[PDB]
């Protein structure tokens, strides 16, 4: 009785009365999945909710998101309800249902007092990392598809291809301040993984901005002089002046390098129009040098992380707003887009594949003669091919480099390429000199489906023309990294399933516990120029000892001192190379870790807390790139052997041996 | 050369390449696949006439009542296929075969008695395939991938470095059955030639050869060879065999005339087995040593001393020789083996198999199969003999012993299909050979060793399943029978031939419903391959290799058109120019060049035969005739693309479409253009939305007529003629005489399919584009159908694109676009659902459709009738009715109050409630169309009798066509006849038509015979073929139309692989203006040209342009109504393009009212004919930009659309061609948050379905578990929507706004300490 | 069921001191912001 209520037990499922179905199982109400069936798959559906496809909404501020009106009225009816008999506008709850029944225009004004400052949570299907789940504020929008601000979509990693987002609901008050607390958009701006700033200006952005802080040699107003770049606004904005011309400019720069206060400081530049404008954007603690460079996307990474590290997080985030809205007015503004003109194909490209020809002609010659084999000609073919391919390089990048030469005091006089191509080719975009030698040039050498390389490379150019056997090549490599998406994301989350069955429970408990000991933080310095170095390891920990100076006995950084960026910095100016440095696995704290043992970054910068369970981030952010994993010794530089670990002995004409394995070259 | 459609729109050829191959029908694939399947052949056409020669003369034991074949006969299709899509029964013909009865005489040389030939007898149905290439089955029509699996003969591969992990590669291989089994090979370094079954465990060869009974000696001899020894005068000579001395090491002087030729020590290679040939001397001095250690054969004891020390195959030493030698032994007979080629992997196989009797041999070899239990001799010996002996058990037909001699490179394509020992073990021998060095493997990648069992071939074998699950239902009956009992139709049946052959026509695995939304998609759903076959491959096993394409696949196979997920190199499609074969392999079109002139003899090969031959390429400059301009021309031997000569041309690449596929033959400009862009392009023109109106392409290539003419979405004519009665639904053609069937006249009638469902819900219809008052030409057209417009492929719409990125309206995938799109509508499609209604009686209550609802007012019946059906032409959303559903409740469900008024008041009251057909929340349509199928017996009231009375009268208007013409022509007839019996002309205008008399009377008559009983007909099928489903036979299927737009959200692209979503479409108030004003349309992004490389889009873009610009020229210089000479010249300028090719230009017929006409067709652009690979050049685009308004670089100067300042450095414009996919917001957008989970549980309401919330995945847990604040993910899966009553108390909580709780033991969670509580361990809570 | 075992049979009495516990059964675990709300737990659990 006792067994065919829990699960038959477990000798044989006796079956009911004179039917085909064994007596009822409460084990199968207590092991299905997961345990139970909320936490298993499938357990619950989310109301407070709208799983609803994207859209841009290039005009969103930062901190908030767009919702469709119809789905508001379906989400928010009870709080709409809670409202209107808390003041008591509606008659009765029925009547209220009945008011939304007649789509009554004051149900949707109390729709105002249910959204207007009541923020929301958004989430993505198929999101692995803890950077797809964040916050924004509403902004009532007519329509059916959630809106977004543009750059936030590479955090979630969603480009338009049918995301469709669930934006939840935060009901609770805990929950609403958590929403715009850890969970805002303009807070977790830094990546768990690493200290950089988590978006970097995708494209359209930077060209607008590429186009904004500019050089041309033809340009209009070159040398006049502007004290105010709102005034360099009724310039280029109006159409008087170009957004190129070298004006010189007071730029009136601020310095925080007071106790908190900006520092007034005069100064004059040689800037272009759209530099003085880009003032108009760039708050006064940052410098004007920073933004007196062409920008590119590397340019503008750092750029918005030096604002951070230096002015602050406000001031940063309200710019990055301002950055967003004229990166793309600029683009419009932008006007040169694409040309036709841009694709040219030096006469030298036809010149060296003639030579390609007649030269592999001859190697091949060579096999009718004997001297070079099959395989020695299969390697020598890839052989002088590699060096007409990197000879035509030499033509097209130096053709896209110098070209564009337009008159100014003189007959003619060269600037970069304003060929729109190079644009992305110095912005660094979208488009590099691999993509760009794939298009204006010859492909290279491909792999073959075996896994290999084809000898013969793709002849021509697929700007102009190749034909189907040269495609059977390229079909393999395009195919092959459609196969990797394919199953590397399945098992990814896999991944993290073995990590968080490994981690969850480890929490962070105390901040300091009562050791020296720490591990060592050694730059990696393999092959040739080190592959990891020294600060990147420390950046966020704390120094395990008294750390001394290659000065014997002189601390250069007291035993608990936390290692941010001004010490990272303070650790790379110094000649101190091996830091030991107090490790998470050397903590003293048992069930747990101390603030110090770990450190402070993640989203956050600062000291982790006793509360913040390390455990389960951990696991994420290992698995978050999982879905992304797949002779002589000449040295080309200039240093000086220093042989370690080694007896070297001295022979005949004074040359020098090595008697062991055990044996590292350095170059000090 | 001009057709009446080619006085209305000829395609502007670009002519390059000479036209040479002429499309064929491309679906033969499918048709004549099925030609060889189904046709009348004496000769025994592989297919039904060889199937049922193969198994009939069918006898069985003991019966004698042997049952032959003869031939068959089909039905007559069952529809039309409009009936069979409409009610959707099976588009097929009864099979009738002719079978031959005979019962023979017991104790008698076997006489004839009774010859009861019952000819046609049914043998179930065949599913007939329609003459487009599709299966109308189920009510829309269907299709199957062909599939490619290996081909039957005998194959080698190698595994080299892959057998061992440590130096020793291998090279094995496996003998590949039709019909049959597979005998696979373990070859291996070890020096062993194992045999195994199929997939079995690893055997000896002689496990069998002993289990034949083979001894030692009678197996290594005719392995091995005998090398002849002599001892004369007590000294070791040697009889020299140099080609036995292949591979061995020379340690010995071997000499010959004294001269020493191979010396000792370097081995014995290649050049000094011939220096031994070279003077011919064969006797050589060798030292005793070397003949120590080899194995004799006969039985060498001593014959001279009288003892028995050794048996057989034992070595021979300084011992045993020793005492052969001082006996006087002369002639020793040895057997040969050595290390480096021949080894002796039959010498290390004998003892492996520890018998030396086929008893405990099959013992073994039954002890392999299954292991405890016990082998008997007699079963095993019979199994044997009746499995690659017996027939009916294993084949190899003409393409078994085909493939199987040519990699034997014998002779004979044809011979037995049971094994041949001869050539068998020749295969074994030869598997020695290749793991010597005497010999190659081959690769899986060789078509030779492929085989494409077409749809009709796939067939075949799928009906052999059929026929022999019967076929237990003919024997026996012939065993249980006795003399005439047993008779056709008495042993055959019907219902396995349905679960058969309808088993392959609906329920295979590559047989799903055609994705009908773009008839390309149609068409490259019927020509595909499919890797993933019946006995095929797989992709939970294959990494990458199945999907990674081979060169010997160049000139049938195009990988372009394939899916993203893991169906890439799975789901391939074919080459428009390939032609079936007959063993299941390709036929390739390949000019035969005669060593100088390409003559057009059009040979056929394979990839069996491209590697023998070497041929021309076709993007090779030739000159007028096809003498090669230049002294080379670059060929392929073997699929090598190398220099090659004007005379070492075989063949030569025809067409520069041989080796295209459809999909992207669409795509132009290929030879430019990224071949990812191209993969994502083809992908997303089998996505190409059915839009209202259809505009054909700007620049084309000549397929679009290819695919809008050759699928069924258009109404072709078999015959010519003046229309006759144009409407929308009908297409009435007065065919023209000599061409008109001289029995019975004849006249077209053609239905078209009016606004109805789709496979994707869109909606079809062909629509009538040749008006009234014209005739047309034979194998012309009439309608075109949708994502098609006058005979050409139109996908999409092209019009008005600038490249500029306008304030991140274009960010990432962002495409923006004009208000006057969604203005306009010309871009609405048009969505019907169609929803089914069950009922028609229970048990407990016999369903009506309501006919009345309970409780409510007169509301759910103003809009329905007497009968429940509501009206057609209304329009629904949200939740109403369509029709009322009654349904059985309960005396469950009844008060004792409500017990007393069902004594007083009625049963049928309150007995069956009112459970209509509701429309869920969320669902919006328009009443069109409301299909009732009436139980067939007892038919509904007169609201049906108001349809049927309907489509009654749709019979009449259309059966009065038939008799009306004749009645016409024999009237005339009478008129003339009548005047020779009595002249009375004016008399029988003034009398009636009853006035060859004879005759006439009677045709007319017949006409009117067959008129009512086609009514009848008609009717009959209107009446009672209503029938659906056993016990529902009412079901009510209403059409719900709707209309989607397109709106910020949409996902836009383009045939050339860009893709992009509307992020806000602006009024057209802000559109950049050109020089004149004009307002663009699309403005998209620049700054994924360099990246993604889509550089053939812009050149089209550029010669769309043009394909304008030339039309804006016409336009202003039309309305200003000029001669038809001006425009004319215009027109030369435009049919000349430059001076180049060709075009075939107009002034054959009258040009006035055909160009002129023309003129008005070209004033809104140019559809042109373009080559892939040799297309349009630079400046052949500007010569057309030029000869209209357009600059050199087509980088118009337009003005800001919100200001008014011109963009710097002129904007890239022109008109690009669209391509939507149909990924609408309407399927993705589940705005539910909760509306009701399920009934038995809180399990959730589907997943892409209807209240559709946020799916609460796994990895969302684990996420929310990253996050520090436990409590958000706390409530939200336990608390909130877990808590049945939890919630609840949090709806009654927060529906007065006050978020305070406490913890949340899940109640379920509390039965987990109670089902422990029970067991002994009883949890608590202390303090 | 193996857990069931496991488990059972010792009594292992885990005070939920673990995340995945504190969910199971719905309520605030002893760390983010449930750490002062189980502090107040904590010392008032076989204390004060």
């Amino acid at each position: 009785a006792v067994d065919a209520l829990l699960d038959n037990g477990r000798r044989g499922r006796a079956i009911t009365g004179s039917n085909k179905r064994p007596l009822k199982s409460l084990a199968d109400m207590i092991k299905g999945k997961q345990g139970r069936f909320r936490q298993n798959l499938l357990g619950k559906r989310v109301d407070y909710s709208g799983r609803s496809v994207i859209t841009v909404g290039p005009y969103l501020r930062l901190h908030q998101c767009g919702l469709p009106k119809k789905m508001a009225l379906e989400l928010f009816k009870p709080f709409i309800y809670g409202k209107l008999e808390l003041r008591g506008l509606a008659t009765t709850i029925k009547a209220a249902k009945k008011m939304v029944e007649r789509e009554e225009a004051v149900v949707w004004d109390i729709l105002d007092e249910v959204i207007r400052e009541h923020p929301v949570l958004l989430n993505r299907a198929p999101t692995l990392h803890r950077l797809g789940i964040q916050a924004f504020e509403p902004v009532l929008i007519e329509g059916k598809a959630i809106q977004l601000h543009p750059l936030v979509c590479a955090a979630y990693n969603a480009d338009f291809d049918g995301d469709q987002m669930a934006v939840h609901v935060p009901l609770t008050l805990e929950a609403q301040l958590e929403a715009r607390a850890l969970m805002m958009s303009t807070n977790n701006i830094l990546s768990p993984a690493n200290g950089e700033p988590i978006i970097v200006p995708s494209q359209d952005v930077v060209l607008g901005l590429y186009y904004m802080t500019r050089d041309c040699v033809n340009a209009k107003g070159e040398g006049m002089v502007l004290t105010g770049p709102k005034e360099a606004e009724r310039l280029y904005r109006s159409g008087l002046a170009s957004l190129h011309a070298r004006v010189k400019v007071r730029i009136t720069e601020y310095e925080k390098d007071a106790n908190g206060e900006l520092v007034a400081k005069t100064s004059l530049k040689d800037t272009t129009v759209g530099r003085a404008i880009l003032w108009m954007i760039v708050p006064k603690g940052l410098p004007y040098s920073i933004v007196n460079q062409a920008l590119g996307k590397k340019a503008i990474s750092k750029m918005l992380n030096t604002c951070y590290r230096i002015l602050g997080l406000k001031p940063t985030v309200i710019f990055a707003d301002q950055i967003m809205y004229t990166g793309f007015a600029y683009a419009a503004r932008s006007g040169a887009s694409v040309g036709i003109d841009d694709m040219v194909i030096p006469e030298k490209k036809h010149e060296i594949i003639s030579e390609a020809e007649a030269e592999v002609a001859e190697i091949q010659e060579q096999f009718q003669s004997g001297l070079v084999t099959a395989g020695e000609r299969y390697n020598k073919v890839i052989d002088i091919w590699a060096a007409a391919n990197d000879r035509v390089s030499k033509a097209m990048m130096d053709n896209l480099q110098t070209e564009t030469v337009i008159n100014r005091d003189g007959q003619e006089e060269k600037q970069v390429s304003f060929n729109s191509i190079y644009m992305m080719a110095d912005s660094g975009a979208r488009g590099s000199a691999a993509q760009i030698r794939q298009l204006a040039g010859m492909r290279g050498l491909m792999a073959k489906p075996d896994g290999s390389i084809i000898e013969t490379p793709i002849t021509a150019n697929f700007r102009e023309g190749l034909n189907v056997l040269q495609y059977f090549i390229s079909t393999h490599g395009a195919r092959k990294g459609l196969a990797d998406t394919a199953l590397k994301t399945a098992n990814s989350g896999y991944l993290t399933r073995r990590l968080v069955d490994v981690a969850q429970d480890l929490v962070v408990t105390e901040d300091d516990c009562g050791t020296h000991e720490g591990i060592m933080m050694t730059p990696v310095i393999e092959g040739g120029d080190v592959k990891e170095p020294l600060r990147d390891r420390v950046l966020g920990r704390v120094t395990a000892e008294d750390v001394l100076k290659p000065g014997t006995a002189d601390i250069l950084v007291p035993r608990n001192t936390l290692l941010h960026e001004q010490w990272c910095d303070l650790l790379e100016e110094n000649s101190v190379d091996a830091v030991k440095v107090r490790s998470v696995v050397s903590c003293d704290t048992d069930f747990g870790v101390c603030a110090h043992c770990y450190g402070r970054d993640l989203a956050r910068g600062h000291i982790i807390n006793k509360g913040e369970a390390i455990g389960v981030i951990a696991a994420q952010s290992i698995g978050e790139p999982g879905t992304q994993l797949t002779s002589s010794i000449q040295v080309k530089n200039k240093g000086s052997i220093k042989l370690s670990n080694v007896k070297s002995v001295v022979n005949s004409s004074g040359k020098l041996v090595i008697t062991s394995r055990n044996t590292e070259l350095k170059l000090i | 050369v001009y057709s009446y459609t080619e006085k209305k729109r000829i395609r502007k050829d670009f002519g390059k390449r000479p036209q040479v191959l002429d499309v064929p029908y491309l679906l033969s694939i499918q048709l004549d696949s099925f030609q060889k399947f189904i046709e009348q052949d004496p000769e025994g056409q592989y297919g039904l006439e060889a199937a049922f020669r193969s198994v009939f003369p069918i006898q069985s034991y003991s019966g004698n009542s042997e049952l032959q074949y003869v031939s068959y006969r089909l039905g007559e299709p069952v529809f039309d296929v409009q009936e069979c899509q409409i009610r959707g029964v099976t588009y097929s013909a009864p099979l009738r075969v002719k079978l031959r009865l005979v019962i023979y005489e017991r104790e008698a040389p076997e006489g004839t008695v009774k010859d009861i030939k019952e000819q046609e007898v049914y043998m179930g149905e065949i599913p007939l395939m329609t003459d487009n290439g599709t299966f109308v089955i189920n009510g829309t029509e269907r299709v199957i991938v062909s599939q490619l699996h290996r081909s039957p003969g005998v194959f080698f591969d190698s595994d080299k470095g892959k057998t061992h992990s440590s130096g020793k590669v291998l090279y094995n291989a496996r003998i590949i059955p039709y019909r049959g089994s597979w005998l696979d090979f373990e070859f291996d370094p070890k020096d062993n030639l194992f045999v195994r079954i199929d997939r079995r465990r690893k055997l000896p060869a002689t496990i069998i050869l002993r289990a034949l009974n083979y001894t030692t000696e009678q197996i290594l001899d005719l392995f091995f060879e005998k090398v002849i020894f002599e001892i004369r005068d007590n000294k070791l000579q040697m009889e020299l065999v140099p080609e036995r001395l292949r591979g061995e090491t020379a340690s010995f002087d071997i000499e010959a005339n004294g001269k020493v030729y191979v010396e000792k020590g370097r081995r014995i290679t290649a050049r000094h087995i011939r220096q031994l040939e070279k003077d011919d001397v064969k006797l050589i001095e060798v030292p005793v040593e070397y003949i120590a250690g080899k194995v004799v054969a006969k039985d060498y004891i001593d014959e001279s001393t009288g003892e028995l020390i050794c048996a057989a195959n034992m070595e021979l030493s300084l011992d045993l020789l020793a005492k052969l030698s001082q006996s006087g032994h002369k002639r020793i007979e040895t057997l040969f083996t050595n290390d480096l080629d021949h080894g002796p992997y039959i010498s290390e196989t004998l003892r492996v198999d520890p018998t030396n009797d086929r008893l405990s041999a099959l013992v073994e070899i039954y002890r392999m199969m299954r292991p405890g239990e016990p082998p008997t001799r007699e079963a095993a010996e019979s199994l044997f003999e009746n499995l690659f002996f017996s027939e009916d058990r294993y084949d190899l037909s003409a393409v078994g012993r085909m493939k199987f001699n040519r990699s034997l490179l014998r002779e004979e394509i044809e011979g037995s299909g049971i094994l041949s020992k001869d050539d068998i073990i020749d295969v074994m021998k030869k598997l020695i050979d290749i793991r010597n060095g005497k010999g190659e493997v081959d690769d899986i990648d060789h078509l030779g060793n492929r085989r494409i069992r077409s749809v009709g071939e796939m067939a075949e074998n799928q009906f052999r399943v059929g026929l022999v699950r019967v076929e237990r239902a003919v024997k026996e009956r012939l065993s249980l029978g006795d003399l005439d009992t047993l008779m056709p139709q008495d042993m055959i049946n019907a219902k396995p031939i349905s679960a058969a052959v309808k088993e392959f026509f609906g329920s295979s695995q590559l047989s799903q419903f055609m994705d009908q939304n773009n008839p390309l998609s149609e068409i490259t759903h019927k020509r595909r391959i499919s890797a993933l076959g019946p006995g095929g491959l797989t992709r939970e096993r294959a990494g990458f290799e199945v999907r990674d394409v081979h060169p010997t696949h160049y000139g049938r196979v195009c990988p372009i058109e394939t899916p993203e997920g893991p169906n890439i190199g799975l789901i391939n499609s074919l080459s428009v120019y390939a032609q079936t074969n007959e063993y299941g392999f390709l036929e390739t079109p390949y000019r035969k060049v005669t060593d100088g002139v390409v003559t057009d003899e059009i040979h056929y090969l394979s990839a069996i035969e491209e590697g023998n031959y070497v041929i021309a390429q076709a993007n090779s400059n030739l000159d007028e005739e096809g003498h090669f301009v230049e002294d080379l021309v670059t060929c392929r031997s073997k699929g090598e693309s190398s220099l090659f000569s004007r005379d070492q041309v075989d063949y030569m690449d025809v067409s520069t479409q041989q080796v295209v596929s459809v999909g992207a033959s669409l795509i132009p400009f290929l030879e430019h253009d990224d071949a990812n862009r191209a993969l994502m392009g083809a992908n997303m023109q089998r996505q190409a939305v059915p839009t209202l109106r259809a505009d054909k392409p700007l620049v084309g290539t000549g397929m679009e007529r290819a695919v809008a003419v050759d699928s069924g979405v258009t109404a072709v004519a078999k015959r010519g003629g003046v229309v006759q009665y144009v409407d929308a639904s009908r297409i009435v053609i007065k065919v023209n005489e000599d061409e008109m069937y001289p029995g019975e006249a004849g006249i077209d009638i053609y239905n078209l399919t009016k606004y109805t469902r789709s496979n994707q819900n869109t909606c079809i219809n062909q629509m009538p584009c040749v008006s009234l008052g014209e005739p047309v030409e034979r194998g012309d057209v009439l309608a075109d159908g949708p994502s098609t417009d006058l005979g050409e492929l139109a996908l999409g719409q092209n019009m008005r694109v600038a490249f500029m990125p306008w304030n991140g309206y274009n960010f990432e995938d962002s495409i923006l676009v004009s208000e006057r799109v969604v203005q306009e509508d010309r871009f609405t499609t048009i969505h019907i659902q169609e929803l089914a209604c069950v009922s028609r009686d229970t048990k407990l209550g016999p369903e009506e459709i309501t006919a009345d609802i309970p409780n409510v007012g007169e509301a759910a019946l103003s809009k329905l009738d007497e009968s429940g059906i509501v009206y057609i032409g209304a329009e629904v959303t949200g939740g109403d009715i369509l029709v009322g559903k009654v349904t059985p409740k309960g005396e469950t469900q009844l008060t004792p109050e409500e017990k007393l008024l069902r004594a007083i008041f009625g049963e049928k009251a309150s007995d069956v409630k009112d459970s209509s057909l509701r429309v869920p929340n969320g669902v919006s349509g328009t009443v069109i169309d409301v299909q009732v199928f009436t139980r067939d017996g007892v038919e509904k009231d007169k609201r049906a009798l108001e349809i049927e009375e309907m489509q009654l009268k749709q019979a009449k208007k259309d059966l009065s066509e038939e008799l009306q013409i004749l009645e016409a022509g024999l009237f005339s007839r009478i008129r003339a006849v009548l005047v020779a019996g009595g002249v009375e002309a004016e008399k029988l205008d003034k009398l009636p038509r009853d006035r060859q008399l004879e005759q006439l009377a009677e045709q007319y008559d017949e006409l009117k015979h067959e008129f009512e009983k086609k009514l009848e007909a008609k009717r009959r099928k209107i009446t009672q073929g209503d029938d659906l489903a056993p016990g529902v036979l009412k079901i009510v299927k209403v059409y719900l139309a709707v209309k989607r737009r397109i709106q910020p959200g949409d996902k836009m692209a383009g045939r050339h692989g860009n893709k992009g979503v509307i992020s806000k479409i602006n009024p057209i108030e802000d559109m950049p203006y050109d020089e004149n004003g004009t307002p663009v349309d699309i403005v998209l992004n620049p700054l994924g040209v360099p990246s993604r490389m889509n550089i053939g889009q812009i050149l089209e873009t550029h010669l769309g342009m043009a394909a304008k610009g030339i039309g804006d020229k016409i336009n202003a210089m039309l309305k200003q109504q000029q001669e038809v000479a001006k425009l004319r010249e215009f027109i030369q300028r435009a049919y000349d393009l430059g001076a180049d090719v060709r075009q075939k230009v107009d002034l054959s017929t009258f040009s006035d009212e055909e160009v002129m006409r023309l003129a008005e067709n070209l004033r809104k652009g140019m559809p042109i004919a373009t080559p892939v690979f040799d297309g349009a050049k630079e400046a052949e685009i500007k010569e057309l930009l030029k000869l209209g308004d357009l600059p050199t670089s087509g980088q118009i100067r337009l003005y800001d659309g919100r200001t008014g300042e011109q963009f710097e450095r002129p904007v890239t414009v022109g008109y690009m061609y669209m391509l939507k996919l149909n990924h609408l917001v309407d399927d993705k957008m589940h705005a539910r948050s909760t509306g009701s989970y399920s009934l038995v549980t809180q399990q959730p309401l589907g997943g892409k379905a209807q209240f559709g919330g946020q799916r609460f995945g796994e990895m969302e847990v684990w996420a929310l578990e990253a996050y520090g604040a436990a409590y958000t993910l706390q409530e939200m899966l336990t608390v909130k929507s877990d808590d049945v009553n939890g919630r609840t108390k949090m709806y009654k909580n927060i529906v007065d706004g006050n978020h305070q709780m406490e913890p949340g033991m899940p109640e379920s969670f509390n039965v987990l300490l109670k089902e422990i509580r029970s067991l002994g361990i009883n949890i608590e809570l202390e303090d | 069921t193996r857990v069931l075992t496991e488990a059972a049979v010792a009594g292992k009495r885990d005070e939920l001191r673990g995340l995945k516990e504190n969910v199971i059964v719905g309520r605030l675990i002893p760390a983010g912001t449930g750490y002062a709300y189980h502090q107040d737990r904590m010392r008032r659990r076989a204390a004060g």
